[PDB]
């Protein structure tokens, strides 16, 4: 009859509630009318092609604007002293001083300074001209199309796959490991040795000459013969100019380690070697499980056989195979969990080990990328912990999982939750305690009475890596051991050079200030996990509500009876954790940024002393770096940072607006609207017009969402405005 | 431990002098023999004393010129954490054991909640000192330090 | 006259009861076969609704 | 030298065929192959594959050949690469 | 509209009915308990879903359960 | 006291299984088989590491440094030989019919027929274990001692030299 | 060139919002 068509019960709502909820439930296929397992699987599979189409289109546009409105070529010729251009600006509201200030990077008009690091990435892989960027944009536009073509193709009956096909896991793993991971990594190693590395050295190897240009002097033979060391005889000289055939070796596969001294980035030869190396593990690994040829494993049976006799895990993992394969919420929560972990692994390894040329010197880009991925990694983790409860409520079969490791979690759930409470309470009581204590004496003017615990455990790890600072005498920095000498030159000499670099971010110096914050982050992790698992383990029910299983993942509440039951659903527990997640990542990004902007200014001394007490954070970090930001537009002038000053205030406004939906609740607003409904009816010249949807206050759950969205958007945008401007201003 | 002990520190030593000069700056406006005078001078001796003591007991002091505690377990610096830590757990357990011992004695007969809001039972018969030997609760553990109602 | 004494202590087996694995004293036990849940039980601790008693099914253990 | 390859590939084939053949097959029986539901193939119409598996030989399928040999080559390249 | 159910664990104390302001429930002759009555939910159409009935139930966990389902003007409690 | 399953009739059974590792029967038979083999390799070896040291060879450690730097006097050569062969034997021994030949293959492995005897075969067994457990212990002693990299024998010589040298240890 | 497109990027909301409005009230 009406929108939403997928929900008839929703479509018959006379109020404005239907339009809202029609949007918020469009992707929840399992709740749609007359849903079948068949319809469920190839809706996702088709929605999957839709997502790919967006990514390729989004990436196509990036290659387009940089080629059309970005200099790039000007950037290539002097990567150190030119600012990359994202795209042009066209805004009628712009005053002349605006068009003025934003004209940068040698552009004919006002543009935006790119902080995505696409310039360094594209330059490192071998893109040298705008023409190259266009061909990529066209190719991605074409890739974006065939994704839609495949999406449309499998929605057709003559090409649609069976659910069982989707549930054949043994073969999907075998291909994804061997093909999706292995081959793609192998193919990339080819681009590196054919284009990236030779493009780095100085030769332009492209489609019209790649067929006639050897990647290596010696033939393809040495690989096939067996002697592969010949691919490492002649590496690039330390004093090598990128994009210049100066001090350029011939080797296409090395393990030098450390950084290319001019670019401060990892060697391309190391990477061409890396991907080639990992491709194999993936390639062999993608041949573990059984398919149609008579050899291979059975995942189920391996899970079945893993039962420790004599307790204490019970039935082990029996029936666990079918619980996962029949539940795509388990799979997603399992996927987000793994993806979320390596998302941070990207953030941690990309600032410590820069992969692209001239990215380490672009301090605004480095800060942005780390902060970017940590918040991305943050939200992903809350999703892995969100599809968890949904699995328990919608897809969990208690009987089929009788006394296995999964079912043993629900029967001692009070143990996991209470100790998470203890660990959270422990960390909080002392981390906050040590902080406040330190502020007291500095107020009292006696900073020599502070509790400054030296992170001696972590410093012991640093010395174990090769850092000759401190007197620890541990592996890779000791007097006699099998570890360092296993270096056998190769990685160690180039890498040990890199670790004792006082300039790079590769293993910075840490102290008492680094101790307190790491505990704050540990507090943030534990508490967030406490909230999320408690929502998961009590998703099917508690003692306050034993039949929570019968109400679904998201419901408003259970009423004011039995003392009150506000925010008792597993959905709300997620919604509460999102707050704690933002706080945690907030502390992480604060800690990363401040320690770096003090390092970049050549003044780590200020961080080492001000980070030990909380007033230092608010003043020497928050207050101190805001001056240039908040003067983006002044009652006297107008700078290029005016965008960020405005967005800074914008973020504050969205943030505070969420507070309205989180503090004030529905019954007040509904009664207010009822008076407004009366008004409109009794007002002449306005009676002629009537609404087609009954005006009602937002729902209890909707408001918690809407408020959280405001809270999260303002949270991000405010810090984004500050992270960029404060860093861009000083550089 | 890139830190060099508070004795051979030039920063931590400099920090001592900086603090007492500021205090000395204040007594110049009050005229000795006056109240605010001693209070300032009494503060100065305490300043000198605490700086003097910290150098005695060890304490490594970073480049910032402030003492950093070492909790690795190093025998040279046990007094910085372990020995105070052992003292804490002692009192922490003692409190825990005395409190537990109370709620247990209350439960049989009476109205148990009556004793919780009002305790006109002081240490019961004599429950406090029972904490002097709390660690003997290890022997309570081998018997029934825990109830067998839920799990093991 | 049926399963549980008048003063006997009994362990709850409902799973949905506030006192799910707890113990409680029985008030009495009606003898009408029609009655689905007799075996009234007193408890020392109240639930989230301030009630101290509840009627249960015949299936429970004693002690 | 290519000889290293053959010797190792050679030994492997020997092992799979005689020395380790029984154990392999034994494990497979007690293991495969897919479950749902149960047995896969019922839906997902794919599905062996009997012919290539068919071997007029007193035992060893072709797959086995490909399977045993590959391991052999890897080892050979492993050693050949390694000396250099 | 909203979905309400009654369970045999009821004891017929009739408090769920007296609590309801829209008259969704009523008492029914039954042989399951000493009261020999039981709650009934005939008029779910007039149910607003406020769970006043649940806060009057003395049974260990509710004998009457309200499951908020599809929304209607009556359930939305609108007077306009 | 004595665990329920450890009767005493078993060869070398003195009642020791504090973690109740062999409580499950079919794996207790598995461990009993695993024991002798660990025992058999070890007994063969200790003499292996002592006599050469006695003749003079810088201990078993230096004995092995040669590969690191006729017939087949090459690590590659020896490795394949050690490999393919130790594979032929073994994963043939598996038989898993009558506890690895009752764990005592006999037959051709008893060319001199000590298996034929009734009670001697059993007393022969208990002797074989005890000696074996003795080796296993020795090997560990040798390993822990050698972990300082001098000599299994020379160690004896050093202590023998003086009872004064002291281990201390952590201790 | 680029002064023709951001407005059709604003004609489009006018068109989209109008069409969607008709779709949701139907
Ligand atoms: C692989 C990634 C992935 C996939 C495929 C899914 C898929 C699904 N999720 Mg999940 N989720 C994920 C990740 C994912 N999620 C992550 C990472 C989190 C952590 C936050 C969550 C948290 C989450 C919750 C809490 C819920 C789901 C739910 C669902 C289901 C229905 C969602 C829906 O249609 O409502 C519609 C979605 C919208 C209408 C989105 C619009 C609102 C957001 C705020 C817009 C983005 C913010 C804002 C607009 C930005 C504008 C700012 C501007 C100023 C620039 C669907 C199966 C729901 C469910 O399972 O039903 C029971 C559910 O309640 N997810
Ligand atoms: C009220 C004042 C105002 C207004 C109306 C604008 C308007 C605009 N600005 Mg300006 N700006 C302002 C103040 C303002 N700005 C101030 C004070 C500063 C600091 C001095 C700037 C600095 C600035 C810069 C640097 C740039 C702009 C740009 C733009 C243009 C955006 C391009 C576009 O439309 O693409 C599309 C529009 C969007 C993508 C917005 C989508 C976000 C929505 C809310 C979320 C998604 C909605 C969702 C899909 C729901 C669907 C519903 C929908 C289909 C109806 C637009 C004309 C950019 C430009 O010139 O374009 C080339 C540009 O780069 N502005
Ligand atoms: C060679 C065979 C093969 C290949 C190449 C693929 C490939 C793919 N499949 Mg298919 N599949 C196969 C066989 C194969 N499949 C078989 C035999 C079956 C069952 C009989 C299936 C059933 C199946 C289903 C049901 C689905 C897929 C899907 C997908 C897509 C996954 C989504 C994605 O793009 O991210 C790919 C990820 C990578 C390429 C990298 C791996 C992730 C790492 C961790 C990222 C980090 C890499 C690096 C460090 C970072 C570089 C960043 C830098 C470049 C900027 C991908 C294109 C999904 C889909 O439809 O697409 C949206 C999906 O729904 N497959
Ligand atoms: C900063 C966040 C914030 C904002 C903006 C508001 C705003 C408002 N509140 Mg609220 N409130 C808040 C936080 C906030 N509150 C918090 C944290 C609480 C907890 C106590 C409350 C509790 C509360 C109560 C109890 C009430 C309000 C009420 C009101 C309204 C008063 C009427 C009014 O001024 O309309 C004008 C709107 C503004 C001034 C907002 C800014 C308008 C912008 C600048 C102009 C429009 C922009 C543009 C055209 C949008 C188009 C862009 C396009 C892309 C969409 C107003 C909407 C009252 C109400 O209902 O009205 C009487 C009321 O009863 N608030
Ligand atoms: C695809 C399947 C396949 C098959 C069936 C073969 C088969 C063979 N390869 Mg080959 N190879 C392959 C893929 C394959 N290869 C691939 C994918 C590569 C690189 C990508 C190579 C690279 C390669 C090299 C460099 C060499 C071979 C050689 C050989 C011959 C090895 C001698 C031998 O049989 O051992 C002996 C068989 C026995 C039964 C011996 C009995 C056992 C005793 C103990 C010995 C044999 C015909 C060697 C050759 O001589 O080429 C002509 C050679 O050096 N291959
Ligand atoms: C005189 C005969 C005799 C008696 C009465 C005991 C009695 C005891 N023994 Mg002992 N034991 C004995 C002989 C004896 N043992 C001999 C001959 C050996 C070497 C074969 C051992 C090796 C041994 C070990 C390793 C342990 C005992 C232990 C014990 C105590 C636990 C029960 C047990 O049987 O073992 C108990 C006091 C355990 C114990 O708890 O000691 C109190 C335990 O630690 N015994
Ligand atoms: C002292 C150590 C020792 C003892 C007491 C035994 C005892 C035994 N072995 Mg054993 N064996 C040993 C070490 C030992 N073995 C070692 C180190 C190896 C590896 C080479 C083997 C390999 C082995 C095999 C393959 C077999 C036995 C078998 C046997 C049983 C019958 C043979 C026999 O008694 O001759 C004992 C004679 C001596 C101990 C003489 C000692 C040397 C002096 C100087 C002469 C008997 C219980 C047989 C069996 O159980 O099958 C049914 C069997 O076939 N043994
Ligand atoms: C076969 C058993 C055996 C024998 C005969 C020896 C003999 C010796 N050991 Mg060794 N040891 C052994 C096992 C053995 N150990 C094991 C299993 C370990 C691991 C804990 C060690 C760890 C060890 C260290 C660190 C040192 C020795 C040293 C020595 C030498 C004299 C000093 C000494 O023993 O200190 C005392 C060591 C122990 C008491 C370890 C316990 C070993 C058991 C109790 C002895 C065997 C038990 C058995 C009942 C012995 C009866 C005699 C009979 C077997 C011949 C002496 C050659 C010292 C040395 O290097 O001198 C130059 C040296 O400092 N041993
Ligand atoms: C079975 C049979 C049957 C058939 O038919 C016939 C015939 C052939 C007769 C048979 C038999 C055979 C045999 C007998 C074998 C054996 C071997 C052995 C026993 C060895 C020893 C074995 C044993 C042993 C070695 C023991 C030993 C001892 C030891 C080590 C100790 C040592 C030491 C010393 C000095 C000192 C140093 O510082 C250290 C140590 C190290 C501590
Ligand atoms: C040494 C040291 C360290 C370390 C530590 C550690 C790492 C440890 C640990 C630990 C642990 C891991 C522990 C555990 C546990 C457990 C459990 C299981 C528990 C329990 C308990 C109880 C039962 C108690 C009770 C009671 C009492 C007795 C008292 C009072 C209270 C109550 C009453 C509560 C560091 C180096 C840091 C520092 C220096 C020193
Ligand atoms: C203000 C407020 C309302 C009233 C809110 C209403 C009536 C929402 C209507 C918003 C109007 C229509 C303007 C919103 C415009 C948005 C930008 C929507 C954009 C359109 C799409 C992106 C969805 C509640 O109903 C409520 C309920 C529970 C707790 C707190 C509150 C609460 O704080």
């Amino acid at each position: 009859l009406r929108i939403p068509r997928f929900s008839q019960g929703l479509a018959q709502d006379p109020t404005t509630r239907r339009i809202w909820f029609g949007i918020a439930t469009a992707h929840d296929f399992e709740s749609h009318d007359d849903i079948t397992e068949g319809r469920l699987y190839q809706n996702i599979f088709a929605s999957h092609f839709g997502q790919l189409a967006i990514i390729f289109l989004w990436t196509s546009g990036n290659l387009f604007h940089v080629a059309w409105q970005g200099n790039f070529e000007a950037w290539v010729q002097d990567p150190f002293h030119v600012r990359p251009i994202a795209h042009a600006i066209w805004d009628p509201h712009f005053g002349q001083p605006a068009v003025e200030a934003f004209t940068r990077g040698g552009a004919l008009g006002p543009v935006n300074n790119a902080y995505s690091g696409v310039y360094q990435w594209w330059y490192t892989i071998g893109l040298r001209t705008n023409e190259d960027l266009y061909t990529g944009a066209i190719f991605l536009l074409f890739l974006s199309f065939i994704s839609l073509l495949a999406g449309w193709l499998h929605l057709q009956p003559k090409w649609k796959p069976s659910v069982s096909w989707f549930k054949n896991a043994e073969s999907r793993l075998n291909h994804h490991l061997s093909g999706l991971f292995g081959v793609s990594s192998l193919a990339w190693a080819g681009h590196l040795v054919h284009v990236a590395i030779p493009g780095s050295r100085g030769e332009y190897v492209r489609w019209n000459n790649f067929l006639d240009v050897l990647p290596y002097p010696q033939g393809l033979g040495p690989l096939l013969t067996g002697q592969w060391n010949l691919y490492a005889q002649n590496p690039s000289s330390s004093n090598h100019l990128f994009g210049t055939t100066q001090g350029a070796g011939t080797a296409i596969l090395t393990i030098l380690g450390g950084f290319h001294p001019q670019t401060q980035s990892l060697w391309l030869t190391d990477m061409a070697h890396h991907h080639l190396a990992i491709a194999f593990l993936f390639l062999i690994g993608g041949l573990m499980y059984r398919t149609n040829f008579g050899i291979g494993h059975s995942i189920k049976y391996i899970l079945e056989a893993h039962i420790p006799p004599g307790g204490r895990l019970g039935r082990g993992h029996k029936g666990l195979y079918d619980t996962i394969n029949n539940s795509i919420h388990f799979q997603l929560g399992l996927a987000l969990a793994s993806l979320g972990v390596i998302t941070s692994l990207v953030a941690q390894h990309m600032y410590s080990l820069p992969a692209y040329a001239f990215i380490a010197q672009d301090f605004t880009t480095q800060a942005a990328l780390y902060t970017h991925h940590q918040y991305i990694a943050g939200f992903i983790m809350t999703g892995a912990f969100a599809h968890g409860p949904i699995f328990f409520i919608r897809d969990y079969n208690p009987e089929q999982n009788a006394d296995n490791v999964l079912a043993r979690m629900l029967e001692h759930k009070e143990a996991i939750i209470s100790h998470l409470s203890w660990a959270s309470l422990f960390l909080g009581f002392h981390t906050l305690g040590l902080y406040v204590h330190n502020d007291v004496m500095l107020a009292f003017g006696t900073p020599e009475k502070q509790i400054l615990i030296e992170p001696i455990f972590a410093q012991w790890i640093q010395s174990a890596h090769g850092k000759t600072s401190y007197g620890f005498d541990v592996l890779l920095s000791s007097t006699n051991s099998p570890a360092l000498n296993a270096g056998r030159s190769i990685w160690l000499p180039g890498w040990l050079n890199a670790i004792n670099e006082n300039s790079n971010s590769l293993f910075l110096t840490i102290g008492p200030g680094d101790f307190l914050v790491h505990h704050a982050i540990a507090l943030g992790l534990h508490t967030t996990t406490l909230i999320l698992v408690k929502g998961a383990l009590d998703a099917r029910g508690s003692k306050l509500m034993p039949d929570k299983k019968d109400f679904g993942y998201s419901f408003p509440c259970d009423g004011p009876g039995r003392g009150g039951t506000c925010d008792i659903s597993a959905w709300d527990d997620f919604y509460l954790a999102v707050f704690w997640m933002l706080n945690t990542i907030g502390w992480v990004t604060f800690y990363w940024h401040w320690k770096h902007i003090t390092l970049w200014q050549g003044n780590v001394s200020q961080f080492n002393e001000s980070s030990t007490y909380l007033m230092g954070w608010l003043r020497d970090y928050l207050w101190l770096n805001s001056s240039q930001l908040i003067n983006g537009y002044t009652p006297l002038v107008c700078n290029s940072l005016s965008v960020w000053a405005w967005m800074f205030l914008f973020g504050h406004l969205v943030w505070a607006t969420g507070f309205m939906f989180l503090i004030s609740w529905r019954g007040y607003w509904q009664e207010l609207i009822e008076t407004l409904a009366w008004a409109h009816e009794r007002t002449p010249l306005a009676n002629l017009i009537r609404w087609r949807d009954k005006p009602v206050a937002l729902s209890i759950v909707q408001a918690r969402l809407v408020g959280l969205v405001h809270f999260s958007v303002g949270y991000i945008f405010t810090y984004a405005a500050f992270l960029i401007a404060s860093t861009s201003g000083k550089f | 431990s890139g830190l060099t002990p508070c004795k051979e520190s030039k920063q931590f030593a400099k920090r001592e002098k900086q603090s007492i000069k500021k205090l000395e700056s204040s007594l110049k406006i009050y005229a000795a023999d006056s109240a605010p005078a001693l209070a300032i001078n009494a503060t100065i001796e305490k300043t000198k004393r605490r700086f003097d003591n910290y150098a005695k007991q060890g304490l490594l002091c970073g480049a910032d010129g402030l003492p950093h505690l070492i909790v690795s377990g190093d025998q040279r610096h046990w007094g910085e954490f372990i020995t105070p830590g052992i003292l804490f757990l002692y009192i922490a357990g003692w409190i825990g054991w005395v409190g537990r011992s109370y709620l247990i004695a209350i439960r049989d007969e009476k109205k148990p909640t009556q004793k919780e809001i009002i305790i006109d039972v002081p240490l019961a018969s004599r429950l406090v000192f029972r904490g002097f030997s709390w660690p003997i609760a290890a022997y309570r553990e081998l018997l029934n330090g825990e109830l067998v109602a839920k799990d093991v | 006259p049926i399963g549980p004494k008048r003063g006997a202590k009994v362990k709850i087996l409902r799973q949905e009861s506030y006192w799910y694995k707890g113990t409680g004293s029985v008030v009495t036990v009606d003898q009408d076969p029609n009655t689905r849940y007799p075996v009234v039980v007193r408890f020392n601790k109240v639930n989230y609704a301030n009630v101290s008693t509840n009627n249960y099914a015949l299936d429970e253990v004693e002690e | 030298p290519s000889l290293v390859i053959s010797l190792s590939t050679g030994l492997s084939l020997f092992l799979g065929r005689f020395v380790f053949f029984n154990f392999q097959r034994e494990n497979v029986a007690k293991q495969v192959p897919e479950q749902n539901g149960k047995g896969t193939h019922f839906d997902a119409g794919d599905e062996r594959a009997k012919e290539y598996a068919g071997l007029l030989k007193s035992a060893a399928a072709i797959v086995d050949v490909l399977a045993w040999g590959s391991i052999g080559h890897i080892v050979a390249y492993y050693l050949a690469l390694t000396t250099s | 509209s909203h979905s309400v159910k009654i369970y045999d664990t009821c004891i017929g104390c009739t408090q769920c009915v007296r609590a309801c302001p829209t008259d969704v429930l009523e008492m029914i002759p039954w042989g399951g308990c000493k009261a020999k009555q039981i709650a009934s939910a005939p008029r779910t159409e007039d149910c607003v879903g406020c769970k006043r009935c649940e806060s009057a139930c003395p049974t260990d966990f509710l004998s009457v359960r309200v499951y908020l389902w599809h929304e209607t003007t009556r359930s939305m409690g609108l007077a306009y | 006291p004595r665990p329920s399953y450890l009767d005493g009739s078993a060869p070398g059974d003195f009642g020791f299984d504090p973690l109740r590792l062999g409580e499950v029967p079919e794996n207790l038979e598995r461990f009993k088989e695993s024991e002798l083999i660990h025992c058999r390799w070890a007994m063969l070896a200790v003499p292996g590491i002592l006599v050469p040291e006695a003749l003079g060879l810088g201990n078993w450690v230096k004995a092995q440094e040669w590969a690191a730097l006729v017939p087949w006097g090459t690590l590659p050569t020896i490795l394949v030989i050690e490999f393919l062969s130790i594979a032929f034997v073994e994963h043939q021994r598996s038989m898993e019919k009558d506890p690895e030949k009752k764990k005592y293959p006999g037959g051709a492995f008893d060319p001199l027929g000590y298996s034929k005897d009734p009670k001697k075969f059993h007393e022969y067994k208990i002797k074989e274990v005890k000696n074996g457990r003795l080796a296993l212990l020795a090997f560990v002693g040798i390993c822990v001692q050698q972990s300082a990299y001098p000599g299994t024998g020379p160690l004896e010589n050093l202590a023998t030299h003086l009872a004064d040298p002291w281990h201390n240890n952590i201790g | 060139p680029s002064l023709f497109v951001p407005l059709v990027g604003l004609l489009f909301p006018a068109v989209a919002m109008a069409s969607l409005f008709l779709h949701v009230e139907k």
